[PDB]
C-alpha cells in the first residue's frame, strides 16, 4: 500500500514532469496542429514500450539530436524505475524491519 | 643529565665576566631548518622551570620567534607549529607553571597579546595545536580559559580573543574553519561564573522557573549579517569536509539555522519554487508556439507574436539572472573539487550550462536561422531535469533527486 | 546496437563466414551487457543506500543550510538587519559600568536533575 | 540572598500594623503573561520551606490559581504547566516536605482533591509534567 498510494503520487509526479517536458519539446520542434500533438504524444509512449517506427523517428530533420534525446528519454525512464526500486529497497529497512510488527499489532488490536 | 646540567650557571658566569652576557643568552640558530630558535625555546621545550627562570633572569628575550622550517605547520613542510613565540610554545606543551612564570615575573614579562610572524596570538596557536582527541582538548580548553582570564585581569580594557591575525581570523573562527570541534564547542558554550571578568562569556542564564531553565547564547560573531565574517558562513563553506557535519550541530547553531528558516528561510525557498515553475511553463508555452516556417527574426505583428516575444524576453531575463548569480557565486568562493561538488557544485554547474544554452540560443536567433530549435529544445530538456534542485524542502524528494 | 536491443537479422549473422565464433561472441556480448547492468545494480541497491543511511542525511543538512545562507546573502545589509535572529538582551555593567547590549540568542531547556 | 531575605518579616509586620496584612499576602499579578501568580507560588518555586511556612501562617490563599499565559501547557504558548495550584506546584517540583506541610498544617490545609480551571487535580498535573525519562 506504500507502493500503491504513499510513493505512487511522487513517482507519478516525477514521471509526468519528465514526460510532459520531453514530449512538449519534441512536438514543439517537429513540424507538420492539435491532432499532431496527440499523435506524437501517443507515439512517445509507443516508443517507450519498445515497438516503434524508424521512418517517423527521422521524419523532420535533425536526426542525431532526436536519436540522442530519445535514448536519453528511455534511459531516464529506466532510471526512474530503478529509483523506485532503490527507494523501496534499503532506505526503509530500519523503518520497515522494526515497524512491521508494530503496525501489525496496531491493526490487529483495532480490528478486535 | 637527569634534568640538570651543572655547567650552565658557570658558563653564564664566564660569559658575564667576558662582557657578552646578553649576546650569549639569546644566540639564534642560523640554519634554514632551525632558524630563530634560541636557548629559551630549548629550555621551555625541555620542561625545566628552574633553567628557564635562571636564563630569563639575565635578560633572555621572551619574544624571540622560532620561525625556522622545523617550526611550521604540518601542511607547510614542518613538524611542530607552536606559535613561533616562547610564551606560545610554553602554552602549547601544557606547562601552566611556565606560562605563569613568563607572564608574571619581576624581570621581563611577555604580554600574551603579542603576535608572531603569522599574526597568530597565543590563543590562535593553542587552537592550531588542538586536536579532536579527548585528552588533548582536555588541557587545550583549560589553557585557553586560563590565558583568556589572565589577559582580562591584566588588561581589562581589551579582550584577548578580539585580536585578528594576518589572515583576518579569530580563535573561534580559526577553530571553526580548521576543524577543531573540541575547542569550538568550548569557546561557544563557555561561561565565566567569576564576577570580575564575567563579560567574556558566550552563554548566560536568563531566568529559571522550576524545572525550566532558559540559557541564552551569544551570536555576536556567529551571525553579523555580512559585517564581521560570521562563523556560520565560514563553517558551512570554508570548513573541512570530515568534521563539518558534526560541527554544524553545536547547541546555538542548529537553533539559529532553524530560526532563520522559520523566519525568512522557510518561505523564501518556496517562492523561488513557484517562480521557477511559472517561468518554466512560460518557457514551454513559448517553445510550443514558435512557428516552424520562416527564418528568424520573425515579423512580430499579431498579438500571438507579441506574447511570443514577451515569453522570449522573460526567458532571456531569467537566463541572464541565473548566469549573473552563478558568476557571482563562482567569483566569491574558490572552485571546489572532490567531497564538495556533490553538495551543490554539480547543480549550479547544470544551471551554468542552462544559462550558456539560453545565451547561445539567443546568439543564433540573432543571426542564424537553423539549429535554434535544436539548442532551445535541448535547453528545455536540461531545464525540467533541474527541477530536482527544489527537492531539499521535502524529506524524501531531496534524496530521490540526489541519487538520480 | 540493433542486435544489442534484441531486434536483429539472422541472414547477416552468417553472411560473412565463421558462424560459430560469431554466435559465441554475440552471446557473450549480451551476457556482458547484462553483467554491466548488474554491475550498476549491485552498487546502486546496496552500497548507495549504505551511503544514504548517514551521508545523505548529512548532505541534506549541508544542502539546506547553504540555501538558507545564500538566501540571506542575496538580501541587502539593512534587510538582513531587520530579519536578524536573536533578541537584544543587555547582560550587565561593563568595566566602566555601561550595559553590554549584546545580541544574544535564547534557547530553553527542561532539566529535572539539578536543583 | 543565599536563600534568605531578612526583609520579609519586617514587611509583614508593617502590613499588619497598617491594616492590610491579608491584602498584602495574596497579591495576584495583573499582567496577561503572569496572571494569578501570588507570593505563595514564588515561595514554593524558590524551594524555601521556611518562607512558605511563614507566609501561609497569616492566611495566605493556599488555593490561589496561577492561570497566566506563562503557566500554560507548551502546546498553548507556555513554558511550565504545574496544575495552577500551590499544592500542585509543590508536587510538580519534587518537594515532598512542602507538600506534607501544605496538606498537614494547623493554619490552613489545601485538600488534594481540589481542581484547577482545567479541572486537573494534583494527580492530573503530576501526570502532565511527567516525562518518559528515568529520572
Ligand atoms: C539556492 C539559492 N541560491 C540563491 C542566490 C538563492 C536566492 C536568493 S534570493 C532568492 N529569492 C527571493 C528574494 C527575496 C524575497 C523576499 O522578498 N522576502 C523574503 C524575506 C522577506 C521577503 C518576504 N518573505 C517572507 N516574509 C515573512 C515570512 C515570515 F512569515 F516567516 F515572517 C517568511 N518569508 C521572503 C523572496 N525570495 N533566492 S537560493
Amino acid at each position: 500500500q506504500k507502493i500503491l498510494f504513499k510513493d505512487l503520487f511522487r513517482f507519478l509526479l516525477v514521471y509526468l514532469l519528465f514526460m510532459i517536458g520531453y514530449a512538449s519539446a519534441l512536438v514543439s520542434l517537429l513540424n507538420p496542429d492539435s491532432e499532431t500533438f496527440s499523435t506524437f504524444l501517443l507515439d512517445l509512449f509507443k516508443l517507450t514500450i519498445g515497438m516503434g517506427d524508424l521512418e517517423m523517428l527521422s521524419s523532420t530533420k535533425y536526426p542525431v539530436v532526436f536519436i540522442i534525446l530519445l535514448v536519453t528519454y528511455i534511459i531516464l525512464t529506466f532510471v526512474l524505475l530503478l529509483n523506485m526500486l532503490i527507494a523501496l529497497m534499503g532506505e526503509t529497512v530500519g523503518q520497515v524491519s522494526k515497524e512491521s510488527k508494530h503496525i501489525w499489532k496496531l491493526q490487529w488490536a483495532t480490528t478486535i | 643529565s637527569n634534568g640538570r646540567n651543572d655547567t650552565i650557571p658557570v658558563l653564564l658566569d664566564i660569559a658575564e665576566r667576558t662582557g657578552n652576557m646578553r649576546e650569549f643568552i639569546n644566540s639564534p640558530f642560523r640554519d634554514i631548518y632551525y632558524r630563530g630558535q634560541t636557548a629559551l625555546h630549548i629550555a621551555i621545550e625541555r620542561r625545566c622551570k628552574h633553567y628557564v627562570e635562571l636564563l630569563v633572569a639575565q635578560g633572555a628575550d621572551v619574544h624571540a620567534q622560532a620561525r625556522g622550517r622545523f617550526f611550521q605547520p604540518k601542511d607547510e613542510g614542518g613538524y611542530f607549529y607552536f606559535g613561533e613565540l616562547p610564551l606560545s610554545l610554553a602554552a602549547c606543551t601544557n606547562q601552566p607553571h611556565i606560562v605563569n612564570y613568563l607572564t608574571e615575573n619581576p624581570h621581563k614579562k611577555a604580554d600574551m597579546r603579542r603576535q608572531d610572524s603569522r599574526g597568530n596570538t597565543v590563543l590562535h596557536a593553542l587552537v592550531a595545536i588542538a586536536d579532536n582527541t579527548r585528552e588533548n582538548t582536555k588541557f587545550v580548553t583549560k589553557m585557553y580559559d586560563l590565558l583568556l582570564l589572565k589577559c582580562a585581569r591584566l588588561f581589562p580594557d581589551s579582550n584577548l580573543e578580539a585580536v585578528l591575525n594576518n589572515d583576518g581570523l579569530s580563535p573561534l573562527m580559526m577553530a571553526a574553519k580548521t576543524g577543531k570541534i573540541g575547542i569550538f564547542q568550548h569557546i561557544i558554550r563557555r561561561e565565566v561564573t567569576d564576577e570580575d571578568t564575567r563579560h567574556l562569556s558566550r552563554k548566560f542564564k536568563d531566568w529559571a522557573y522550576g524545572p525550566v531553565y532558559s540559557s541564552l547564547y551569544d551570536l555576536s560573531s556567529l551571525d553579523t549579517c555580512g559585517e564581521e565574517a560570521s562563523v556560520l558562513e565560514i563553517l558551512v563553506y570554508n570548513s573541512k569536509i570530515e568534521n563539518r557535519h558534526e560541527m554544524l550541530a553545536v547547541e546555538p547553531i542548529n537553533e539559529l539555522l532553524r530560526d532563520k528558516w522559520r523566519k525568512f528561510g522557510a518561505v523564501s525557498f518556496y517562492i523561488n519554487v513557484v517562480s521557477y515553475l511559472c517561468a518554466m511553463v512560460i518557457f514551454t508555452l513559448t517553445a510550443y508556439y514558435q512557428p516552424l516556417e520562416g527564418t528568424p527574426p520573425y515579423p512580430y505583428r499579431t498579438t500571438v507574436d507579441y506574447l511570443r516575444l514577451a515569453g522570449e524576453v522573460i526567458t532571456l531575463f531569467t537566463g541572464v539572472l541565473f548566469f549573473f548569480t552563478n558568476i557571482k557565486d563562482l567569483f566569491m568562493k574558490k572552485c571546489p573539487g572532490v567531497n564538495s561538488l556533490f553538495i551543490d557544485g554539480s547543480f549550479q554547474l547544470l544551471y551554468f550550462i542552462y544559462s550558456v544554452l539560453v545565451i547561445v540560443s539567443a546568439a543564433l536567433y540573432l543571426a542564424g536561422i537553423e539549429a535554434y530549435l535544436a539548442v532551445m529544445v535541448f535547453a528545455l530538456v536540461l531545464g525540467w531535469m533541474n527541477a530536482l534542485y527544489f527537492t531539499r524542502g521535502l524529506k524524501l524528494t531531496g534524496t530521490y533527486s540526489i541519487m538520480i | 546496437f540493433k542486435l544489442t536491443i534484441g531486434m536483429g537479422d539472422l541472414e547477416m549473422l552468417s553472411s560473412t563466414k565463421y558462424p560459430v565464433v560469431f554466435i559465441i561472441l554475440l552471446v557473450t556480448y549480451i551476457i556482458l551487457t547484462f553483467v554491466l547492468l548488474l554491475n550498476m545494480l549491485i552498487a546502486l541497491m546496496g552500497e548507495t543506500v549504505g551511503q544514504v543511511s548517514k551521508e545523505s542525511k548529512h548532505i541534506w543538512k549541508l544542502q539546506w543550510a547553504t540555501t538558507i545562507l545564500d538566501i540571506e546573502r542575496s538580501f541587502p545589509v539593512f534587510l538582513r538587519k531587520a530579519f536578524r535572529s536573536g533578541e537584544m538582551v543587555t547582560v550587565g555593567k561593563s568595566s566602566d559600568g555601561t550595559p553590554d547590549r549584546r545580541w544574544c540568542f535564547r534557547v530553553d531547556e527542561v532539566n529535572w536533575s539539578h536543583w
